């Protein structure tokens, strides 16, 4: 056991690691008093490999994981700062060790840079898919009404505003538009598409 | 080697970069060493080992510790870190321990033989010195 013990000190400690040769460390290590103290050598430095593989790789997870924290603090240590330049989100966020670990300050900015345009982005696409799912709730509610080219808004307001899919619009204009639109399943949308490009053709060359 | 195939590197790169980055600043420190002193021939001498010592460090592991997965050995390959015909020499039996491929190629000595290092030193003169123009080795033989 003192052999295995002074065999990984003496590969931890010349700077020697699972990503260093033996046979070229060979002409490092072999001098030291603990190599003399065939298979067993071969087996615990197999064992070390397996093992530093696995550390290697959940090193590379931990800073992964400390560059998401850095964003982290950069993000959500304010307003969530949209806006926030290099300099503001740096003079509220240079205490707490969180920013302190990670050592390139460049580095800190190329996250902040990446993750602020993904995250742009998201929301900008949350915020539509929102949209999106309130438009349908709407139509869906006005829907529940006979309503036809013959109805008003105002009877619509009148029995349909109590409905929270209603409630969604925050805005009385964009409902009565939404109204007038509607008020003036896939494979055959494909052959009205196909309908569509044949009436298009048929309008160019005719009027050729 | 900040140039390389406009892509990222597959899984287990940084596990091994750092020792490649080590290797690659030894080896432009070898190019820019002045050639005064020396003989004509021996100012290539490092550049060789270094390159021997490069394709070392990838073929020892992938065969000898199977430390890093294929497609990471052949982006090694593609990349220049790693010499395919020094491997491809490597894998067979009395060319583990080869310097260079010019130490065997038969024609470029006068007489269609290798080099004086590819002899073994139990067929060699007892004490003598050893010293191979090409890349400067003491015998890459067995």
């Amino acid at each position: 056991e003192a052999r295995m013990k002074q065999f990984k000190d003496m590969l931890l400690e010349r700077g020697v690691s699972a990503f260093s040769t033996w046979e070229k460390e060979l002409h490092k290590i072999v001098f030291d008093p603990r190599y003399l103290l065939p298979k067993e050598r071969k087996q615990v430095f197999d064992q070390y490999v397996k093992t530093r593989a696995e550390e290697e790789r959940r090193e590379k997870k931990n800073k992964i994981m400390q560059a998401k924290e850095d964003f982290k603090k950069m993000m959500e240590e304010a307003k969530f700062n949209p806006r926030a330049t290099f300099s503001e989100f740096a003079a509220k966020h240079a205490k707490d060790s969180r920013f302190k670990a990670i050592e390139k300050m460049k580095d800190r900015e190329a996250l902040f840079n990446e993750f602020v345009a993904a995250a742009r982005k998201k929301e900008k696409e949350d915020s539509k898919t929102r949209g999106e799912k309130i438009k349908s709730d709407f139509f869906e509610l006005l829907s529940n009404h006979h309503l036809d080219s013959q109805s008003r808004w105002s009877k619509v307001k009148d029995k349909v505003e109590s409905d929270p899919r209603y409630k969604a619009v925050d805005s009385s204009s964009m409902r009565e538009d939404l109204f007038k639109q509607y008020i003036e399943e896939k494979e055959l949308e494909r052959q009205a598409r196909i309908e569509a490009s044949l009436r298009e053709r048929e309008r160019e060359v005719q009027k050729a | 080697k900040v140039k390389r195939s406009r892509k990222a590197p597959p899984d287990g790169w940084e596990l091994i970069e750092p020792t490649l980055d080590e290797l690659d600043q030894k080896m432009r420190e070898a190019e820019t060493e002045p050639h005064e002193g020396k003989r004509k021939v021996e100012s290539l001498w490092p550049i060789f080992r270094i390159h021997h010592q490069k394709t070392r460090y990838i073929f020892d592991l992938f065969y000898k510790r199977k430390a890093i997965s294929r497609e990471l050995y052949e982006y090694c390959i593609k990349e220049g870190y790693a010499d395919k015909n020094l491997i491809a020499k490597w894998k067979k039996q009395g060319y583990e321990n080869l310097c260079c491929l010019r130490c065997i190629q038969t024609r470029d000595t006068n007489f269609g033989t290798n080099c004086i290092c590819r002899v073994p030193k139990s067929k060699l003169e007892v004490g003598r010195i050893i010293e191979c123009t090409h890349c400067g080795c003491r015998g890459c033989s067995g």
